[PDB]
């Protein structure tokens, strides 16, 4: 050494700049969010047909579709959206601890959403439909179940970014990472508002 | 490079004078480690 | 000239095909009249070589010609607009949807061969009070009152209340020209009637593509459920004789082995065909009863074997 | 000041970006594209057991030949250990000139023998093969250190 | 006053500078070279697969290979020509020259481009991996219609490996889509606005848009199909809504997939023209709108593949397929205006560009001839449609990829090619290709429908199959000059020292060294218009470049 | 920037136009009813370009003219320090091997290989995303 | 038909056409310049071919000849 030639705040830099420059992981996750919205368009088209097919009282007889356990976990998940947005408010202002508290409770009630969805799947498969049992049961298990895989991947992103906040100095690059995971998971629970309006309310 | 997070907890920060004492002491200990190893390396050849 | 300019169609045998072939002739005249002037543009702008006397002095360097761009953004829109209007006026003449046909053929289309129906005949000449059978359409609506558990569910079925392995679309008939793997299925049809085709497949999508009808349709598995108007009428069929019919999607492996024939006979030959089949005879016997060669004449029922290097 | 006479321009720093008319080439070396690869092999692969940048000069040197060859050894990119060969087919003059630190490293009997092993092939009429038979000889002669 | 250059450059390179650098790629350059290499390897695999099919169709028996092997053969062939040859190379030229064209130091997510490439390669291997399986790979077509793909039908392991191979390849190409759109949005040289970027990075902007539109529905369709096969999950069930549930959203992937195929090769050819016509690209803003005018409608045109099913809204998709045929006609007449009154020289990548022009012309004439549904009611799944998508699609990817290789080859490896051997390559990939597909129009119009393993001697038309075989085996020996040319143009071949080995280069790429430095640029030029390399290299030209740039 | 917002606004106008005209032209004029399978695909491709264009418009309003985007901008007007790009990294090859093991577990229906490939995906994704954040070994 | 004809055709017409196009395109003179005739004077610019052999002014010696 003499001092360094890369005399910066860290080895990691923001992504370009963000005062007169757009954040680039921001626009990267925005267009990848848009791609995953088209993935959910594939799942929605697998739902909105195979509901035009079944006529009459079309959600079939073994599907006592539970709303009294659905709307609490949607309310948990969309309040957790505001907890995650408060986490990114505490990420712009640079303290790791305001980030980590709100993302810990966001991860906890997102895990509560995943466990509530898993208990809904157990309670709806043990006295009802299976994924080879019905048309509507199969499309219910895939249109919201792979959304369960989306939200469990978002939870993996939460615990992963929390270990990342444990291991390094809070750079503006790490606030970029935090805002990126923040509105990835905001996209997850706006797609779940769409799915909960679609499956349960609108039918 | 950038290896200085908050020393506080996983949820709550420690007061700032304690953070300064911990990171200055750990930085001086790592500096003393490479200093003692470098002066031993110079003792082998010199 | 008319066959070689039409990129070698088979000539039509129904007015549907005649009018479709006239529109293809007009459209390849339009396509060659575009491609001739644009290949003229390319093989005349290949007269703009790098000239040997052309010094260190670049071309006109222009770009950005707005009125010429408006002219050649308006004229292809005129070409596709007149081609779209002729397309729609021939799209009106693909299924007139006559509620009074003359003979209805229930072309069901199973795994790797065909089966033709003769669901209904009604001559405007006055003959053939003939109808379809329908005791065979029994369901697989699995409305069992209790499943593997003991109470409450009374599980009804996967799709619309029934199992996928259902076969209630699959209409049958007394007359059935079934096609085995060594005898090609021979539909025979009266010349100059209104011949409706209702299309069903037992297993998998493929295509009712007679080459000389100049038309096809896909036998979707449950086409009423899948928004598929499978049925289409054929307006007449002028030319008699035998016509090949291929299979024009993907079925699985034995897919070129799905040929059929639509042999167009005279109406009195159609009389003597079915009235020598209501007294129950098979396909070869019924075709021998009307002085016409019984086996498939435009396609042989080719090899049940698998190759020219398999040991027989 | 003049650039390349058409199409080149010096960039925002000193790198002069030039062009090449589309069917034409860049180097225009009047030798085949395979035997000067043999020259580069004899001058890099089978030379690194001598530890000296073997320069090869083919241009004109129409002056006092030793002085104008040791002057153009001074831009060989390390002149203290470089064994330049200069040949002038306008003038028929071989001239092998050394760098400083190449001195007594098997070299005083290798320079006239290198000139002989070159000029035995130049009088046939092979420029590149003469350079190859010279650089292989001076690679066998100059000992590393 | 004189430099000190090596007589020839480094031939192979030192021992061991690439194979770890394979594993730990982060610049766009070497990743794009790897795209071009391994995808021409998959092009070789597909070409021999097609030559197996075309040995098979030469005689009317099943003389060479079976029925089932043929049905695997066209399927794996259609994928390793569409989803594992074209679909990667549309980002392979992006990783070649798009950060060079927009002034970017690297591509924007420089590990996620390695992730895109390696997910591509390990989706491609696990989709080819049906051939190790004893029942073989997918016998159902590339179209892969759902009553044939659900596990009752085609029950083998090769279809499942095909499904998850396209899952991985689709994810990798989505990730290529996001990092290319973020390069062109927010990683760009400081003097160029949106409009004086090159046309090729514009086509990859809109191409990556349509990748993000299309390919997640391929993964959604295909996760639904993997669930419907393994869990028996009734989504694509035929007595359900699930045979147009395949066709609607699969072709909603499929036709935007063939236009993410078609658009950056239009960008390649539109970059070929202004450096060999020695002049502007004609109507540059016209192309910069026409790419959107074709690609927005590419999404909304999707069901012009189910004319035969009788279950689509038929005048809507016919009208919009004519309306997607008009802006590519605009994009074409701009090219004819670009060659117009220029000083042409037909050195080899422009020669491939002109071959593309002729093939894509008469193929697109078959496009407007085929998109009208009564003219398609006989032609759906005939050989007129297979000669149509070859005579278009081969023309786009293969001819414009050979234009792209013979153009961006001296700037991605610093050495030229043999011009004579490239002209040999062109003329027997032109004569051979027209020999094997000018007759399949007349072979699909008279009856021989697609995806047949054999036909009959009492059926006619044996001579047109044997002349397609003659043409296809001219095309099979056509890349012996190509792989010989790049094989003796990397490790040997005519080097370039100065920039612009193609003179009158432009588009901000050609203002750096022919092996470009790590992070692409030692000196950027003052970007003023669409051709800033042409304005660096020709400063006296600029007033003549602008003073007559508006008349026509 | 400005022009990406206008670009995806053009794509949003056309995708919304095509979505609503496909819904109201397959409401009538079709065999059974609304197709529901390209209709919602068009509604959510309108959603795709809504998300991209709305975010680019949010950025473009909360920004000045960028010294990149400005027409007639010298290179010295925007020559600062860019952000971190990653150098050499051997994690994406491990991402692909992990996701390919998970995919061939999901193809050859091997649930042990699905779970193991997902575990390798988590491990290699951690190795990618922590790669420029592991501190030195504290001993 | 006549399997010798439709195998010799598809195996020879590619090789016949390959031989014809490779004898009309590869027998042209390439872009590479001709080898230097020794009797002709040195028309080229001066050439120094360095080595880069160990990677990173005062006189060493001398020798001469006259071919
Ligand atoms: C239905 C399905 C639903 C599933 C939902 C999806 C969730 C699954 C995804 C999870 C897996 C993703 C990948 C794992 C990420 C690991 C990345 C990493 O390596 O971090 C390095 C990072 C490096 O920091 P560093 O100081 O710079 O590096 C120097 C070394 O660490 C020097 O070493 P050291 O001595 O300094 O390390 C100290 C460590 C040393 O101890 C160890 O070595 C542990 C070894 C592994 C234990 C497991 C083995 C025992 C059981 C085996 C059973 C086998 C069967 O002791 C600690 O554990 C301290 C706690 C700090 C935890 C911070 C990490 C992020 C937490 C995220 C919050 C989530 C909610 C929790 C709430 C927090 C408190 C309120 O920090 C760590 O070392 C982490 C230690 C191990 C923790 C791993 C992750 C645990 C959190 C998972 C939560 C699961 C749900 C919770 C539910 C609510 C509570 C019950
Ligand atoms: C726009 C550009 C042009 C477009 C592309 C055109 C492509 C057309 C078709 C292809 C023909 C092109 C000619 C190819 C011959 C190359 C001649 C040349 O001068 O290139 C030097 C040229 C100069 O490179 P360099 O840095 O100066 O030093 C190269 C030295 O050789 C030092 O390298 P190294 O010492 O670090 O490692 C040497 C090793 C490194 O290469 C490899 O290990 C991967 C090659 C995979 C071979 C798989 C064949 C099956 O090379 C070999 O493997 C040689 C054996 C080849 C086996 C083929 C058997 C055929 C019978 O190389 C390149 O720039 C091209 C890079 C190619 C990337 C390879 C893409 C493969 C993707 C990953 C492979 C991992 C899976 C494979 C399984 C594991 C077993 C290996
Ligand atoms: C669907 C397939 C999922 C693919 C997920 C990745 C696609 C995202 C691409 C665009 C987003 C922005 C981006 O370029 O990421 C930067 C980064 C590229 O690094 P780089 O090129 O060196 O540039 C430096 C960064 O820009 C410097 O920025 P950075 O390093 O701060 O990156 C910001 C942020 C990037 O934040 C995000 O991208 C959002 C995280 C969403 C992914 C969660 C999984 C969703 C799908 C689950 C269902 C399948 O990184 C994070 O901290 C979170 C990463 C968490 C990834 C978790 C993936 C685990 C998948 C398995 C879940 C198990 C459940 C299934 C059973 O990519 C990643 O971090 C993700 C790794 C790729 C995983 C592919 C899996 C195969
Ligand atoms: C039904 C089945 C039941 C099974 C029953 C039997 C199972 C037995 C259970 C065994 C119980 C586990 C024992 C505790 C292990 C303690 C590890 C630890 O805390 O070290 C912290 C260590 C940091 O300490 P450090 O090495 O001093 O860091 C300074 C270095 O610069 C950092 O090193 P570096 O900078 O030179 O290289 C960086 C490298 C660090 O790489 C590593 O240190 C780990 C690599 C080990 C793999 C070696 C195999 C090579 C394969 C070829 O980064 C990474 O690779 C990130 C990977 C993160 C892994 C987390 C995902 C776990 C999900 C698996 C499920 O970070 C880790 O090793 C990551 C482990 C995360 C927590 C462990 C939880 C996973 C296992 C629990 C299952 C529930
Ligand atoms: C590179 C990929 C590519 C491209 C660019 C195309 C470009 C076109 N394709 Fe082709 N097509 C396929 C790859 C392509 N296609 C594939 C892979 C399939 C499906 C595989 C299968 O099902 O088996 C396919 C299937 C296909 C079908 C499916 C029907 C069937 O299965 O039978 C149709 C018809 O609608 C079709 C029509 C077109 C049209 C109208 C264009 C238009 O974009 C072309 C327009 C171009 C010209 C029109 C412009 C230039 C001419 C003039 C200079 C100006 C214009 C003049 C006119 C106004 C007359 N294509
Ligand atoms: C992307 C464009 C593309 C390309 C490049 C190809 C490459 C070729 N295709 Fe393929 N083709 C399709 C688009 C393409 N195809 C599509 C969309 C399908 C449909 C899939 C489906 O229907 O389901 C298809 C399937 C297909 C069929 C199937 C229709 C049927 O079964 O009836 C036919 C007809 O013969 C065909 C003709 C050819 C020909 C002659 C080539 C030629 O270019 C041949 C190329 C291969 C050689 C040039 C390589 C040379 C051989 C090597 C030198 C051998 C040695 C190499 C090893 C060392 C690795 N193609
Ligand atoms: C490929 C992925 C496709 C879709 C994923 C959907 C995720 C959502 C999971 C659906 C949950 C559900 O409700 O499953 C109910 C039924 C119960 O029926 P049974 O067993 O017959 O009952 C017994 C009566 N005697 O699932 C079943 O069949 C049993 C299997 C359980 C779900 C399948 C595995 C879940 C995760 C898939 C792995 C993803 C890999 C991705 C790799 C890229
Ligand atoms: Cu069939
Ligand atoms: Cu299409
Ligand atoms: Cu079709």
């Amino acid at each position: 050494m003499t001092s360094a030639v890369g005399t910066s705040g860290t080895a990691i830099t923001s992504r370009v700049h963000s005062l007169n420059r757009p954040n680039m992981v921001s626009v990267g996750t925005i267009v990848w969010l848009s791609s995953e919205l088209m993935f959910f368009a594939g799942l929605f088209a697998m739902y909105f047909t195979a509901r035009a097919q079944a006529g009459g009282a079309w959600p079939p007889e073994p599907t006592e579709l539970n709303l009294a356990l659905a709307v609490p976990v949607t309310l948990v998940l969309i309040a957790s959206s505001f907890t995650c947005q408060m986490g990114v408010f505490a990420a712009e202002r640079g303290d790791v601890f305001g980030l980590r508290r709100w993302y810990v409770i966001t991860f906890l009630m997102g895990l509560f959403f995943v466990l509530g969805q898993g208990y809904e799947y157990i309670h709806l498969v043990e006295h009802g439909t299976t994924i080879p049992g019905s048309a509507y049961g199969s499309v219910f298990y895939l249109a919201t179940g792979f959304h369960g895989l989306h939200v469990i991947g978002g939870l993996v992103a939460f615990v992963l970014l929390l270990a990342r906040t444990k291991m390094s100095k809070f750079t503006p690059a790490q606030a970029t990472a935090a805002i990126v995971v923040s509105y990835y998971w905001h996209f997850v629970d706006i797609v779940w508002i769409a799915l909960f309006a679609t499956i349960y309310f609108v039918r | 490079s950038g290896g200085a997070p908050g020393t506080g907890s996983f949820l709550f920060p420690d007061p700032a004078v304690e953070h300064e004492a911990l990171t200055e002491a750990a930085h001086a200990s790592e500096h003393k480690s490479l200093t003692a190893l470098k002066e031993h390396q110079d003792r082998i050849h010199g | 000239w008319s066959d070689a300019l039409a990129l070698g169609w088979p000539t039509g045998i129904t007015p549907e095909a005649k009018l479709n072939r006239e529109l293809w002739i007009g459209s390849v005249i339009a396509s060659f009249a575009v491609g001739a002037i644009v290949w003229g543009l390319i093989f005349w702008t290949s007269a703009f070589h790098r000239k040997k006397a052309t010094d260190t002095e670049l071309p006109r360097q222009f770009g950005y010609n707005m009125p010429l761009e408006l002219t050649l953004t308006v004229i292809p829109f005129l070409i596709i607009s007149v081609l779209f209007y002729f397309t729609v006026v021939v799209q009106e003449r693909m299924m007139h949807k006559d509620p009074n046909p003359e003979v209805v053929i229930d072309v069901t289309a199973f795994q790797w061969n065909w089966k033709f129906g003769y669901q209904k005949i009604a001559f405007a000449d006055g003959s053939f009070d003939y109808d379809g059978a329908d005791p065979e359409r029994k369901e697989a609506m699995t409305s069992r009152p209790e499943g593997k558990d003991e109470h409450g569910i009374e599980k009804v079925g996967p799709i619309r209340g029934m199992t996928p392995e259902d076969r209630t679309y699959l209409n049958f008939d007394k007359i059935e020209t079934l096609g085995t793997s060594s005898e090609i299925p021979v539909l025979v049809l009266p010349a100059g009637k209104r011949i409706e085709f209702v299309l069903n497949s037992a297993d998998v999508i493929h295509g009712f593509w007679v080459p000389e009808f100049l038309f096809k349709r896909d036998v979707l598995p449950e086409p009423k459920a899948n928004n598929s108007d499978n049925v289409f009428q054929v307006s007449e069929i002028q030319q008699t004789g035998a016509f090949v019919g291929r299979c024009t999607e993907m079925c699985g492996t034995f897919h070129a082995m799905m040929n059929f024939e639509v042999r167009v006979v005279e109406p009195n030959d159609f009389k003597a065909y079915i009235d020598q089949r209501n007294a129950g005879k098979t396909n070869a016997e019924a075709l021998a009863a009307i002085n016409q060669p019984p086996l498939a004449i435009t396609t042989e029922p080719f090899e049940s074997r698998r190759g020219e290097l398999v040991p027989q | 000041e003049l650039d390349l006479p058409y199409g080149s321009a010096l960039t925002s720093s000193g790198r002069i970006s030039a062009v090449t008319e589309p069917g034409e080439l860049s180097v225009h070396y009047p030798f085949p594209t395979m035997d000067l690869v043999v020259l580069d092999d004899a001058l890099k692969y089978g030379s690194r057991a001598a530890k000296a940048r073997f320069a090869v000069y083919i241009g004109p040197l129409g002056a006092d030949t030793a002085a104008t060859a040791r002057e153009i050894l001074a831009n060989v990119p390390t002149p203290e250990n470089a064994v330049l060969l200069a040949v002038s087919p306008d003038q028929r003059a071989i001239e092998v000139v050394y760098g400083a630190d190449v001195k007594g490293r098997g070299i005083e009997s290798a320079a006239p023998l290198g000139v002989s092993a070159a000029a035995a092939s130049f009088k046939e009429g092979n420029l590149i093969d003469g350079l190859i038979s010279a650089v292989r000889v001076m690679s066998a002669g100059v000992s590393p250190a | 006053e004189l430099e000190a250059r090596r007589p020839f450059p480094e031939r192979m390179g030192p021992k061991g500078n690439l194979i770890y650098k394979l594993i730990t790629t982060t610049d766009h350059k070497l990743i794009g070279i790897m795209y071009c290499v391994v995808c021409f390897a998959f092009f070789l695999v597909g070409g021999l697969m097609a030559l197996f099919m075309r040995t098979e169709l030469a005689m009317p028996g099943l003389q060479f290979l079976s029925n089932e092997q043929f049905n695997q053969l066209f399927t794996m062939h259609g994928t390793v020509m569409l989803l594992f040859y074209a679909t990667p190379i549309v980002f392979g030229f992006a990783n070649l020259v798009l950060p060079l064209q927009i002034g970017a130091p690297d591509v924007a997510f420089p590990r996620l481009n390695a992730l895109s490439f390696w997910l591509f390669l390990f989706g491609a291997l696990i989709a080819i991996a049906g051939f190790i399986t004893p029942g073989g790979a997918a016998d159902f077509g590339w179209t892969a219609y759902s009553p044939l793909t659900d596990a009752i039908h085609s029950p083998g392991a090769g279809g499942d490996l095909w499904i998850m191979g396209l899952a991985v390849g689709g994810l990798g190409t989505i990730l290529g889509g996001v990092n290319m759109i973020t390069t062109v949005v927010c990683m760009r040289a400081p003097g160029m606005t949106m409009f004086r970027m090159p046309i090729f990075t514009w086509n990859i902007l809109v191409t990556s848009i349509l990748v993000l539109i299309a390919f997640p529905i391929l993964t959604a369709a295909l996760f639904g199909l993997a669930a419907d096969r393994h869990l028996g999950a009734h989504i694509y069930d035929p007595a359900n809504g699930g045979v147009l549930l395949w066709q609607h959203l699969f072709w909603f992937f499929g036709h935007p997939e063939v236009y993410i195929i078609a658009l950056p090769f239009f960008g390649i050819v539109s970059e070929i023209f202004p450096v060999f016509s020695r002049k502007p690209i004609f109507g540059y803003t016209t192309l910069i709108y026409a790419t959107l005018a074709i690609a927005a409608l590419s999404v909304a045109v999707w069901a012009h593949h189910m004319y035969a099913t009788g279950a689509v809204l038929l005048p809507f998709f016919s009208f919009m397929t004519f309306l997607i045929a008009v802006p590519t006609g605009i994009k074409f007449f701009n090219w004819i205006g670009t060659m117009w009154k220029g000083q042409l020289t037909f050195e080899t990548p422009m020669l491939f560009s002109v071959g593309f022009l002729i093939t894509f012309l008469l193929g697109g004439l078959s496009g407007v001839l085929l998109a009208s549904p009564p003219l398609d009611f006989h032609v759906t799944d005939s050989y007129f449609v297979i000669a149509h998508f070859h005579y278009v699609l081969f023309g786009t990817i293969v001819f414009a990829t050979y234009a792209g290789i013979y153009f961006w080859f001296p700037k991605m490896t610093g050495r030229l090619l043999d011009e004579r051997l490239g002209k040999l390559h062109f003329w027997l990939t032109f004569i051979g290709f027209h020999t094997t597909f000018l007759v399949q129009h007349w072979l699909g119009d008279e009856g021989m429908p697609r995806r047949y393993a054999d036909y009959l001697p009492t059926d006619g038309f044996t001579t047109l199959n044997v002349i397609s075989t003659v043409g296809a085996f001219i095309l099979g020996v056509s890349m012996l000059p190509f792989v010989w040319n790049v094989f003796k143009s990397w490790r040997y071949g005519e080097p370039v020292t100065v920039d612009d080995p193609w003179g009158y280069g432009n588009s901000l790429e050609w203002a750096t060294s022919c092996p470009p430095p790590r992070h692409n640029f030692t000196e950027l030029p003052r970007i003023r218009s669409e051709r800033p390399a042409f304005e660096l290299h020709y400063p006296h030209m600029v007033e003549r470049m602008r003073a007559e740039a508006h008349v026509g | 920037m400005h022009i990406e917002a206008r670009l995806f606004e053009i794509l949003t106008a056309f995708f919304a136009l095509a979505a609503v005209v496909y819904a109201v032209l397959t409401a009538m004029f079709a065999t059974g009813g609304v197709e529901w399978a390209g209709t919602t695909a068009l509604v959510l491709t309108t959603g795709l370009t809504l998300i991209t264009g709305t975010f680019f418009r949010f950025v473009a309003r909360r920004l000045d003219t960028r010294p990149e985007d400005y027409e007639d901008a010298e290179i010295s007007d925007g020559a600062g320090e860019l952000g971190f790009f990653a150098p050499h990294s051997w994690w994406p090859i491990l991402i692909s091997l992990s996701f390919s093991t998970a995919a061939v577990g999901a193809a050859l229906w091997l649930p042990w290989l699905i779970a193991a490939g997902v575990a390798f995906v988590i491990t290699s994704v951690c190795g990618l995303v922590f790669e420029y954040y592991w501190g030195p070994e504290k001993h | 038909m006549s399997t010798a004809l439709t195998h010799g055709l598809i195996g020879g017409v590619p090789l016949v056409l390959f031989a014809v196009l490779a004898l009309i395109f590869l027998t042209r003179k390439g872009p590479h310049p001709d080898t230097y005739k020794m009797s002709d004077p040195w028309t080229h610019a001066p050439i120094l071919w360095a080595a880069e052999e160990p990677r990173e002014v005062v006189i060493g010696g001398g020798a001469s000849g006259k071919w």
